[PDB]
């Protein structure tokens, strides 16, 4: 565990052959230094006899417990279960680094010391917000962007998989990253396949779920999320549809928009506290990028700026290449009919259409997909 | 040439470590305890001599005494209270009432007085720890500088020549201007320097559900400030924790001006907080109550504007000294492009105009590397910019 | 059978317990309902399965 961490010659040489025959004779030096412990003092067998003797130590009912003060002669006030705490003295088999106030540990049932501490049974919340999985395919699904997938594999990937270009220039990454643009143009599907590229601890926050009911729950949530999010790796923080916490007002909400204030000010306060932040990544997402808070916004908080326009004609048929790719394409139809059909129509539209042109084929059962499929379909989709 | 030869003769041995390591004793992976080659002291001695004479001691809270006796008034977590005593290694000295001391679960005596309670998401921002911000890296507003650091160390580091002057020295300071102006980035400069408790304080923090739940962890921030000598206390945003009182009809944003009434308390009247430096800073003042305004709290006013050429300029040496660039370029040229502008502006074209040099193949920016930067962070993102209504602080 | 619930009633009462989880050594981490948890061991008679 940890023994040796050098490796550099990697190759055939008579070095990284010395190395092991050095550290060979030191291990076994510690073979036979051990060796002899144990053949002229036997008095014990030493695999349990010392341990059982630790467990004869610790009583079988172990009560559960919480640190809330430490004195360093081990001995400290700890909290019961029930509230009532007392002042047990602490062991020497308790490895005393792990102890931090609020910490479960593990007590007498008799004289209530402090025997082990806790591992703790993590965070329901951790894994609710902390995404598993790839969601899907790659930057090869979107089609047409093409400039601001660089800006995005610039701010996100390249800092992550080159950290050689940052450092002979002599430059960190930039900091925060926003998306905005009109509704339904890819802004959370360029997420995802940041989601299916990055090895990294990934959490997703809507900008709505942010709001509470309880005062300051919000803020809190905010502070306890950042703790979750720096506490783990390189991490990458996600927000979508952050201006709905502007936009709508809930009756569930105690406070007024003077509670939503704070909350953003804690949060403006994650962004750019004088703490020191770590390896967090910020990634946002909306589509009504005039109406929220310019503080926010600022170089120092958000270096980039990154806007989605409507797609362009020749773009939305390589868009609908790819919503027609795998498909069973019965050849009646014509895609460029179907591209000026709406002069804006987003990239959500012509998947809309796929799909619920597939909906019509299989009413009908059929298995290639016509002409007046999408002729009704759009009819569908669009007119209402 | 001795392709496995490296490869077996490494790896017998990369095993062997543990085959034997297993032989020592570091194994059973555990549920939160300590190396079994470690505790040994507890051993034989102490499995019986720290637990079977050693009693539980149960901590308790002091009431109040009476005249002529002991006679002592104990109380308890949840349970009845007690007329108890002393014991024999203690003196009725530092029996104070209203005081945590350990007592037995039997004859119900007292043992030992404890420490107070500290109510440890205040002892939680406490911060331990300094960052590395220098004075060098706040360069451009340095009379500000030298008008707060007058203020802030030296009687902290000189309590004489206040003294023998005869002058009591300022208590109170706030930082205010648009963002991104060094507010923060100031305040870490500080606690850089620094050397005594600084405990930093974000208003939004003190939000709390319950009523006067917040006003009563103002009290015991004041409580362990006033056990350390000198204390540096930070705040930072302190519009989320109050403006000024405006109610009328239906009490609405009631909560938080009590706790703004405590924190007018606890900084002015009744034999104070003596030697405790306080440190706010805001984004927009103009919200502020004028009580709190008053001095004797906030008695240094600092502001923080955009520089004027030559820190602006010198903000360009503060970032832009450790980067690859060309040799020959000049920045009294950008800070011309950069009238109204902050150094995080500043910061974040340098940062942009390295990427120039790192988008097709060049190692060390240009100066025509800058000027895209320039367009782009100035002038495309002008749309944004977040900082006229801040100029007027609304 | 019946003179011996004369005297295996005089046995006191059992606990009803509550397992979140088990861990190491045969152990298992157990609440009570209106009582804390506690790291507690296993008969023989229970397979940790
Ligand atoms: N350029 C595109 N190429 C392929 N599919 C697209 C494109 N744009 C949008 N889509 C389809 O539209 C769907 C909606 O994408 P997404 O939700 O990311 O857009 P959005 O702008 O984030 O939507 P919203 O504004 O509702 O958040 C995606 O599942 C995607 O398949
Ligand atoms: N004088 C300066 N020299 C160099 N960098 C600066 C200066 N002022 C601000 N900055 C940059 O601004 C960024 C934010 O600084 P700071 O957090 O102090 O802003 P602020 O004035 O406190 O406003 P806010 O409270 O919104 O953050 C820092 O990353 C720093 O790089
Ligand atoms: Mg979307
Ligand atoms: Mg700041």
């Amino acid at each position: 565990a940890s023994k040796l961490p050098l490796v550099t010659p990697h190759t055939q040489c008579r070095l990284k052959l010395l190395k092991l025959e050095r550290i060979k004779d030191y291990l076994l030096m510690e073979e036979e230094f051990i060796r002899n412990q144990e053949q002229m003092k036997p008095l014990e067998e030493k695999q349990e006899e010392e341990r059982s003797k630790v467990d004869d130590l610790r009583g079988t009912p172990m009560s559960v417990g919480t640190l809330e003060e430490i004195i360093d002669d081990n001995h400290a006030i700890v909290s019961t279960s029930v509230g009532s705490e007392h002042y047990v003295s602490i062991l020497s088999f308790v490895d005393k680094d792990l102890l931090e106030p609020g910490c479960s540990v593990l007590l007498n049932h008799k004289v209530h010391a402090v025997i082990g501490v806790l591992m703790d049974d993590t965070d329901p919340l951790v894994t609710v917000m902390k995404v598993e999985k790839a969601p899907q395919e790659t930057y090869a699904d979107i089609g047409g962007l093409d400039n601001q997938i660089q800006e995005i594999k610039e701010s996100v990937e390249l800092p992550l998989t080159h950290p050689e270009y940052y450092e002979e220039m002599g430059i960190k990454p930039p900091k925060g990253v926003i998306l905005y643009g009109p509704p339904g143009t890819g802004k959370t599907l360029l997420a995802k396949a940041v989601a299916n590229q990055t090895s990294a601890t990934f959490l997703r926050v809507v900008g709505s779920e942010l709001i509470q009911k309880y005062l300051g729950d919000g803020p809190k949530l905010v502070r306890e999320l950042f703790r979750v999010a720096e506490e783990h790796a390189p991490s990458i923080v996600f927000i979508d549809e952050i201006d709905a916490i502007g936009t709508k007002r809930y009756d569930s909400n105690s406070g007024g928009e003077r509670e939503i204030q704070r909350t953003m000010l804690e949060l403006l306060n994650q962004l750019d506290g004088f703490d020191s932040r770590g390896d967090v990544k910020v990634i946002m997402a909306t589509n009504r990028i005039e109406t929220l808070d310019p503080a926010l916004i600022r170089p120092g908080r958000i270096d980039r700026k990154i806007e989605f326009p409507l797609p362009d004609e020749k773009t939305k048929k390589r868009i609908f290449q790819i919503h027609t790719s795998r498909m069973t394409l019965a050849d009646d139809v014509t895609l460029d009919d179907l591209i000026m059909a709406k002069d804006d129509l987003s990239g959500a539209d012509i998947k809309a259409i796929c799909t619920e042109a597939g909906l019509m084929a299989l009413r009908e059962r059929r298995m290639k997909v016509t002409n007046e499929d999408f002729k009704k379909s759009k009819e569908n989709v669009l007119y209402k | 040439t001795y392709s496995r030869q490296i490869k077996q003769v490494e790896d017998d041995i990369q095993q062997l470590l543990k085959k034997i390591n297993e032989l020592t004793g570091i194994k059973e992976s555990d549920t939160g305890l300590a190396p079994p080659a470690l505790w040994d002291l507890a051993a034989d001695k102490q499995t019986l001599q720290s637990e079977q004479p050693l009693q539980v001691a149960r901590c308790t809270k002091i009431i109040n005494a009476d005249s002529e006796d002991p006679k002592y008034i104990i109380n308890v977590k949840q349970f009845a209270k007690f007329v108890v005593d002393l014991s024999d290694q203690v003196a009725p000295t530092d029996i104070e009432e209203g005081m945590r001391v350990g007592v037995d679960r039997n004859k119900y005596q007292i043992h030992i007085p404890l420490p107070p309670k500290i109510d440890p998401t205040v002892t939680m921002m406490q911060v331990e720890e300094k960052p590395d911000v220098t004075y060098s890296d706040v360069g451009g507003c340095k009379e500000q500088i030298e008008k707060l650091r007058e203020v802030v160390e030296t009687p902290l580091l000189h309590p004489e020549r206040f003294v023998n002057l005869g002058i009591e020295p300022p208590k109170g300071v706030l930082l205010f201007g648009p963002p991104g102006t060094g507010k923060t980035l100031c305040a870490r400069a500080v606690a850089n320097r620094t050397d005594a408790c600084f405990i930093r304080v974000i208003g939004s923090e003190l939000v709390q559900k319950y009523v006067g739940e917040g006003a009563r962890m103002v009290r015991e921030l004041f409580e362990m400030a006033r056990t350390k000598k000198a204390c540096l206390i930070f705040f930072d945003e302190i519009d989320a924790i109050g403006g000024a009182r405006f109610d009328d009809g239906a009490g609405g944003d009631n909560e938080v001006q009590r706790t703004m009434l405590e924190l007018i308390n606890q900084l002015d009247g009744f034999d104070p907080r003596g030697n405790i430096k306080v440190l706010m800073a805001t984004n927009r003042p103009d919200t502020l109550d004028p009580a709190l305004m008053r001095p004797g709290r906030l008695d240094r006013k600092i502001e923080f504007s955009l520089p004027d050429l030559e820190g602006r300029t010198h903000i360009f040496k503060i970032h832009a000294r450790s980067m690859s660039v060309e040799r020959d370029i000049r920045f009294e040229l950008l800070a011309r492009l950069c009238p109204n502008s902050t150094g995080a502006e500043i910061r974040s074209v340098c940062t942009e105009a390295g990427m120039f040099a790192i988008r097709a193949r060049r190692k060390i920016a240009t100066e025509k590397d800058f000027l895209e930067a320039v367009n782009k962070v100035i002038k495309s993102y002008a749309k944004f910019s977040a900082t006229p209504r801040y100029m007027t602080y609304n | 059978l019946l003179r011996e619930e004369l005297q295996l009633l005089q046995e006191q009462g059992s606990y009803v317990g509550e397992v979140v989880r088990a861990m190491d050594k045969k152990k298992v981490l157990v609440k009570v309902h209106p009582e804390g948890k506690f790291v507690v061991d296993v008969d023989k008679n229970i397979d940790i399965n």
